[PDB]
């Protein structure tokens, strides 16, 4: 719920293999299954 | 004529290479954001050759 909107895409990985920004702020994304097609669950969560 | 293997080179990969801290002489060390040093051989799994 506590998320902020941005535009630059300078992303990288941290030790936990989460795609974060320069400030170590975790990105959010949609959950789709390995066999799914379109978005399954619309609630965002960090990309692994 | 004794052909014997003397060892093999160790290869180290960290999950977050951007987070490695910079020492002198083109050298780095592991830090808390760089992850833990993953010790592996070459040409195995995700490692290069």
């Amino acid at each position: 719920q506590q998320n902020e909107l941005t535009r630059n895409g300078a992303f990288h990985l941290n030790k936990e293999n989460y795609m974060v920004t320069a400030n170590d702020e975790f990105l959010l994304g949609y959950q789709v299954d390995p066999s799914s097609g379109e978005v399954s669950s619309y609630e965002p969560q960090p990309i692994n | 004529g004794e052909n014997v293997t003397l060892g093999r080179v160790a290869l180290v990969r960290v999950p977050n290479e951007q987070g490695l801290d910079k020492k002198g002489g083109t050298q780095w060390d592991s830090t808390q954001f760089s992850g833990d040093k993953i010790w592996g051989e070459s040409n195995k799994g995700s490692f290069g050759t």
